[PDB]
């Protein structure tokens, strides 16, 4: 992201941890400002010997090397199945022929059969017919409802 | 999430919440726009499925 | 805001017949002129449905949530305007709130830090001769979102609620019956009208009603509930596949 | 087979097969080495992003 990120002055808006008592566990975030200790001497006030703000700037410029440049991150994480599923991929749909014998899916109702324009009238939650068999006899297209 | 504005700072990181809608990347992985898209554990073409 | 009013002491339990009701369509099936049979979880057919008043008085316990619960209210000045469904009610969990507000429903599921007596208020008439909301008393805070959903801004009223394998499924009927008493025997059934895939548990819930901090009125209103079990009814569809007529099989 | 077939800086003289357009049939061999396109790309010659 040289082209959006970087300033010809170093874009110091941008910034890290520099400075820490420990290493930090995963997905841990910390906002700290506190003045590091980095020998054995209790650091107190603004600055001290080995006292050292934990933050820094980074200098980004569009003249940088390829790696000092600035990069943009986007972690698409996502904790899995252990709850019901309120996210999926997508569901791409295709015409919707008549008068043909076919393979048909409608919302994952998978079959087999010849597809028909009902006359038949379903009250508006309803998505699927079946029959006196308790067998499936019709359905609603999910996108030009029919 | 991508195209937004302006980015977080990393000692400040955004999070970001999604819910409630569907994930196309077709627009996205089959982008040259990223330098870099990497999964740890699942297929870029199977996410669509 | 968050405020104990807390002056009526418990009393003592009331109960009624639920003649003919918690029927509602089981699945989003089609069916006609025909005799489907089903075991779900449905309220029993002439069942002790327990009973409850606002006036006085201002009842909202914290209920049992088990096995589904039908819920409903016989109502003037839509007193009856959310419930608190969960499992611990504060934010040592998350909880699911349903509310009604005047700019529109919302539903959403947090960590919720909720009230000891959970509420919302309105001025009464007051000064401008307008009504309107100001005390919202129901929760102190909101930290791990899960869902939010807001509506598009803007009597008998029955609903069913069931938390099955985690997706909280929501039947209800609107029916303005001008009768002014009793609770109408005659038949009818409730459609569903929306589906949460909300994944928590639940194990109890409490109504929101409408009401300087303490002194008010509340309004007139009788609400009930009943909670469902397993058993078979054998419905009748007519030519339109709507539920016409129902049997509870015990 | 360690102490037989084992060094210490590892055989790297033994391989198998981490892609393939499709899953092999029964005792089907492959002495396939053609580039595999994970991209949508066509990638022709010895390599390619
Ligand atoms: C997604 O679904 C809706 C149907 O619910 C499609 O909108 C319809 O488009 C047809 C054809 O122009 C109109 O006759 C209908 O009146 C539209 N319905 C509504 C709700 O306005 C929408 O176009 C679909 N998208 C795709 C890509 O198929
Ligand atoms: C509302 O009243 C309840 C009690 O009626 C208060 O709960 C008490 O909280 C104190 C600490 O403030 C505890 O030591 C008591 O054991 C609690 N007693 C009971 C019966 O709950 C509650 O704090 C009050 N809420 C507000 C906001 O004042
Ligand atoms: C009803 O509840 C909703 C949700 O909290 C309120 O909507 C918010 O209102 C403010 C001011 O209009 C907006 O900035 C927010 O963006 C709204 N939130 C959403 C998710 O749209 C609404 O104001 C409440 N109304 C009453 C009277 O309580
Ligand atoms: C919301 O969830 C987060 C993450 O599970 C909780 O943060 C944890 O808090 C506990 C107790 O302080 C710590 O032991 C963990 O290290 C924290 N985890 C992380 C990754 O931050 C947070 O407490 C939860 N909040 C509520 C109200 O439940
Ligand atoms: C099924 O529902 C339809 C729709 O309400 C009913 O048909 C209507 O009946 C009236 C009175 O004869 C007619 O004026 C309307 O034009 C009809 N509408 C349609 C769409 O046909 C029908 O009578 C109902 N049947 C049953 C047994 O409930
Ligand atoms: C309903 O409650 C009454 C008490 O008022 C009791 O005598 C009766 O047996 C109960 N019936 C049922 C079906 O629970
Ligand atoms: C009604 O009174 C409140 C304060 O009591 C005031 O804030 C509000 O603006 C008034 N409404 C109108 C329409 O004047
Ligand atoms: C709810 O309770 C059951 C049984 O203890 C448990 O298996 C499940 O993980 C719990 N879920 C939540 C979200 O608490």
């Amino acid at each position: 992201s040289n082209n959006l990120d970087s300033k010809v002055g170093g874009n110091y808006n941008y910034r890290y941890r520099l400075f820490r008592k420990s290493n930090l566990k995963p997905f841990e975030r910390d906002i700290s400002t506190e003045i590091y200790q980095a020998g054995s001497t209790p650091c107190n006030g603004v600055q001290g010997f080995n006292c050292y703000f934990p933050l820094q700037s980074y200098g980004f410029q569009p003249t940088n090397g390829v790696g000092y440049q600035p990069y943009r991150v986007v972690v698409l994480s996502f904790e899995l199945l252990h709850a019901p599923a309120t996210v999926c991929g997508p569901k791409k749909s295709t015409n919707l022929v008549k008068n043909k014998c076919v393979n048909f899916n409608f919302n994952g109702l998978t079959g087999t059969g010849v597809l028909t324009e009902s006359n038949k009238k379903f009250l508006p939650f309803q998505q699927f017919g079946r029959d006196i068999a308790d067998t499936t006899d019709a359905v609603r297209d999910p996108q030009t409802l029919e | 999430v991508f195209n937004a504005t302006r980015f977080a700072s990393v000692y400040a990181w955004n999070r970001k919440r999604i819910s409630n809608c569907v994930a196309d990347y077709s627009v996205l992985y089959n982008s040259a726009s990223f330098s870099t898209f990497k999964c740890y554990g699942v297929s870029p073409t199977k996410l669509n499925d | 805001q968050c405020v104990n009013l807390t002056t009526r002491t418990q009393l003592p339990p009331a109960y009624t017949n639920s003649f003919t009701r918690g029927v509602y369509y089981p699945d989003k099936v089609f069916r006609s002129s025909v005799l489907h049979s089903t075991q779900d979880l449905f309220l029993p057919f002439f069942s002790n449905v327990t009973w409850f008043h606002a006036i006085k008085r201002f009842d909202n316990p914290v209920l049992p949530f088990n096995d589904g619960v039908y819920f409903a209210s016989t109502e003037k000045s839509n007193i009856i305007r959310g419930w608190i469904f969960g499992t611990t009610l504060d934010s040592k969990t998350q909880s699911l709130l349903i509310v009604n507000n005047a700019t529109n429903v919302v539903i959403k599921v947090c960590e919720f830090q909720f009230c000891n007596d959970p509420f919302l208020g309105v001025y009464y008439h007051k000064n401008n001769k307008s009504w309107m909301k100001s005390e919202f008393r129901v929760y102190s805070s909101a930290n791990n979102c899960t869902f939010e959903y807001v509506s598009q801004p803007f009597n008998l009223r029955e609903f069913v609620f069931k938390n099955i394998d985690g997706y909280f499924k929501i039947y209800s009927k609107h029916t303005p019956i001008n009768l002014v008493r009793d609770l109408p025997h005659g038949f009818s059934a409730l459609e569903p009208l929306v589906d949460l895939p909300i994944g928590i548990n639940i194990t109890r819930f409490q109504t929101l009603l409408a009401l300087s901090s303490s002194g008010w009125t509340a309004g007139a209103a009788a609400y009930y509930v009943g909670y469902l079990q397993p058993r078979t009814f054998l419905l009748k569809y007519n030519e339109n596949g709507t539920i016409t007529d129902a049997v509870d099989c015990a």
